[PDB]
């Protein structure tokens, strides 16, 4: 049961309480039994430097073997300071150094969020922080393990958990290496695996009958219309959220109102302004 | 004899928060909290399509985004001109009501109930430290366990009901400026409802009575953390269509007097916090964000916010205190049977209890059952097929002030819009009140301040340090943004 360490860099903690809201009948299992959840700070038991010095005994225990979910960018203008992760015995340990500790022992990473699969929110025109996204900042820092990018804002839990399905079947099929090879050939050119992003929202779409017609809303609440004058952005977007929904399929961002495209790699600058074309 | 004390991360908790405190024989005699990420919103804001903000802001803070989102459009109705619709009012109330509920749950079972209540032995529940002080019975420890895990069923209901009319959660879409999104139908109104009846009986039956039955067992816990005791409201969910009836009404307490809330008083201060020496001391409107990660002296990305020069807490503790309701049928009964104590309303707990570490975990559940009583409300005056929204133009030039209150506590953002963009965005949240550090003059935070005293009889099991600050619910997401 290899263990797993969360660490977040400039993120809102959205891709935690998301994960909280899957019901996948697999999730229990992943947590009780596949993997062994050991550092997780909103959630864990110990605090501190115990909590940092725990992480580092599982680490050199199952280096090579652990699994690494980060979330948030990362920063690295000031040298670091725009992220504390923790502290050990006074040292200050930065996002940038938890990384480069960390990455290299790392039998993969899983860049949970568009924040850390592709900069985000943290990246975006205004910032002075020199948010990167986690596979940029290891592969400027030389360091080669493998990242796998998970996005959206938040991603919806079925993708966070889908992906470890995939990665659990491709790695008894084919063992940790030969599985993570497996893995690979079915990401997108943006790292993100092909049976969650592999579709477009518009193609997809209920209302895209609507679009064809030239039937658009004027008003956010007639829900006969298609979306487009909104602001949607469904055209330019990659994810299955027409399909499987989201909370529990009660709802989603096109019947609600518009799809801001937060899977994408350009999101938010190249997907706002969010309430025109 | 003093010995000093570094916590970093303080975990079970959002986001990222060092502690250190001083101890000398046996209690906390110092304390300074520092926010240890920064992202910048208040910058990365300018420039942009005003209504892009209620997007925006939400990714402050997944845990309590419908806040953010709440704030925004409120400022952003001011700015514009626009005049929401009674139903969409109502709407944006069930919409965010919600995620108290989904929210306080999630912080007493999540995040607070392992601070009580002993994990099995499997990670994330061990290790911890060895003299964690778990006092509880095998049979309560049992029922805690047994209710961590029913509320994880509860708190993802919660959100169902924020995604029915807010179309997902984390990061609502169904809130814009004008009003709602989606009116709301007679089929989604039963499924809002329906979800609501579960989580209504969980929280009368199960979570309100485990929070006062081991309270009971740590009556010691409500004689520490008291601080400044001193409350900031600026209030909440409006109850009509003209700014006056609020659900949470404003008001200040501070050295046993009520007050009301004048928005002009509060200023930021800096000296502590590492932003550039010459923005500190700005009331919002006119706030600047210049960030300085090498200023001497500083320990905090949180700035050092002050009413009227004082030191102030926010959150449930606060809105219940300063609206003083009536309690809750099952917690007068467990004052009654397990305290001694015969109480009507909520300040009848006293100042000294009320203002605790444990105080402020019952005031959460006290306030759980409220918002209850509020949503049922909601409930009926909703009107289906009513419309909820209204289309406004974006003005070239305007500014507007958004106030609610976040699960929790005060969040207040102020938009200036210029050439049709933001040209300032200014977010004043609940845990920059709660988890600030030192102001110029050097008084402390709220948090800061209530760390004093708190008991540490083991510095090497020195579990009541992390205890105090969980219980105001810290998220340090919205508290640096
Ligand atoms: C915060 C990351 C771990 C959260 C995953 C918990 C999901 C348990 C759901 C059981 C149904
Ligand atoms: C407050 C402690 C909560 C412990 C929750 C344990 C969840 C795993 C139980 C599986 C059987
Ligand atoms: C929820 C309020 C419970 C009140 C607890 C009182 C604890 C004893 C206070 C000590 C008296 C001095
Ligand atoms: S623009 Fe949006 S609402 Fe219209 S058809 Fe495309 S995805 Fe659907
Ligand atoms: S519909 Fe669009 S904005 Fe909503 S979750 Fe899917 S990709 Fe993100
Ligand atoms: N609740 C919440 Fe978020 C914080 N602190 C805000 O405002
Ligand atoms: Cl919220
Ligand atoms: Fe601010
Ligand atoms: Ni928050």
């Amino acid at each position: 049961r290899p263990p797993v360490f969360w660490l977040q860099g400039q993120g809102c903690t959205g891709c935690s309480v998301t994960l909280l809201n899957s019901v996948h009948p697999s999730i229990a299992d992943v947590l009780l039994k596949v993997i062994s959840l050991e550092f997780h700070p909103t959630v864990m038991a110990w605090e501190g430097e115990h909590a940092i010095e725990h992480m580092r005994k599982v680490a050199e225990k199952f280096k090579g073997k652990f699994f690494l979910v980060i979330e948030g960018s990362v920063p690295v203008e000031a040298d670091g300071k725009y992220c504390i992760i923790g502290e050990a015995n006074h040292h200050e340990i930065s996002m940038v150094d938890a990384l480069k500790e960390f990455g290299p022992n790392a039998a993969a990473v899983l860049a949970v969020g568009t924040c850390a699969a592709y900069g985000g929110i943290p990246a975006a025109e205004g910032s002075e922080t020199g948010a990167t996204a986690v596979s940029k900042f290891l592969g400027d820092n030389g360091i080669k393990t493998p990242v796998v990018n998970i996005p959206g804002c938040p991603p919806h839990p079925d993708w966070i958990v889908g992906t470890v399905v995939l990665a659990l079947d491709a790695i008894k099929k084919n063992g940790l290496e030969g599985g993570l090879a497996e893995v690979v050939k079915v990401l997108d050119s943006d790292g993100r695996p092909t049976p969650f992003f592999g579709r477009n929202i518009h193609e997809n779409c209920p209302y895209l009958d609507k679009y064809d017609e030239g039937v658009m809303s004027a008003t956010f609440t007639d829900k006969v219309g298609c979306r487009y004058d909104l602001g949607c952005k469904g055209p330019m977007t990659m994810a299955d959220c027409f399909e499987r929904k989201w909370n529990g399929g009660v709802n989603w961002c096109v019947q609600n109102a518009v799809c801001i495209g937060c899977v994408e790699p350009d999101f938010p600058d190249g997907k706002s302004p969010f309430y025109q074309a | 004899g003093r010995t000093t004390i570094a916590i970093d991360p303080v975990t079970r908790i959002e986001g990222h928060l060092k502690a250190e405190v001083v101890v000398e024989n046996g209690k906390v005699v110092d304390a300074r909290l520092s926010g240890g990420m920064y992202r910048g919103f208040e910058t990365i804001l300018r420039g942009r399509d005003p209504r892009d903000a209620s997007q925006i802001v939400q990714r402050i803070c997944g845990v309590c985004p419908t806040a953010h989102s709440t704030a925004s459009v409120l400022a952003l109705d001011e700015a514009f001109g626009a005049k929401v619709p009674n139903n969409g009012r109502i709407t944006r109330n069930l919409i965010f009501g919600a995620n108290y509920l989904q929210s306080h749950i999630l912080h007493f079972y999540h995040l607070s109930a392992q601070d009580f209540v002993q994990g099995p032995d499997t990670a994330p529940f061990v290790p911890r430290f060895p003299k964690s002080d778990l006092r509880l019975s095998k049979e309560l420890n049992k029922a805690g366990v047994d209710q961590y895990i029913e509320a994880l069923e509860v708190r993802r209901i919660c959100h169902e009901m924020v995604a029915l009319f807010g179309g997902r959660m984390p990061h609502v879409q169904g809130q814009v400026v004008g009003g709602a999104t989606e009116i709301p139908t007679k089929e989604k109104l039963v499924e809002y409802a329906a979800r609501f009846k579960k989580v209504r009986d969980f929280v009368e039956q199960k979570y309100v009575p485990v929070v006062y039955t081991i309270g009971s067992k740590y009556k010691d816990m409500f004689k520490v953390g008291q601080g400044f005791k001193a409350a900031l409201c600026v209030g909440a969910f409006p109850l009509d269509n003209s700014g006056k009836k609020h659900l949470f009404m404003p008001g200040v307490y501070a050295k046993g007097k009520d007050m009301p809330f004048d928005p002009s008083k509060i200023k930021e201060y800096v000296k502590y916090s590492w932003f550039a020496e010459e923005t500190t001391g700005l009331n919002y409107k006119e706030g600047k964000t210049i960030p300085a990660p090498d200023k001497a002296g500083a320990y905090s990305f949180v700035k050092a916010p002050r009413y009227d020069g004082l030191s102030l807490e926010v959150g449930p503790l606060a809105r219940m205190w300063v609206n003083n309701p009536e309690l809750s049928p099952v917690g007068k009964k467990l004052l009654k049977d397990l305290f001694g104590i015969s109480a009507k309303k909520f300040r009848d707990l006293g100042e000294e209890a009320a203002f605790s570490l444990m105080g402020r975990h019952v005031a959460r559940a006290e306030e759980t059952y409220y918002m209850l009583g509020a949503i049922e409300g909601w409930l009926k005056e909703i009107k289906a097929g009513e419309d909820t929204v209204v289309m406004p133009a974006v003005p070239a030039s305007a500014e507007g002030t958004g106030f609610t209150e976040a699960p929790r506590g005060s969040l207040l953002h102020y938009v200036k819009v210029k050439d049709s963009k933001i040209d300032n965005y200014q977010i004043v949240s609940a845990s920059l009140w709660n988890c600030n550090p030192r102001d110029d003059m050097g008084q402390r935070g709220a948090v800061e301040e209530a760390l004093i005293g708190i008991p540490v009889d083991d510095i090497q099991n020195p579990v009541n340090v992390a205890r105090l600050i969980r219980a105001f619910d810290p998220x340090l997401g919205c508290a640096v943004h």
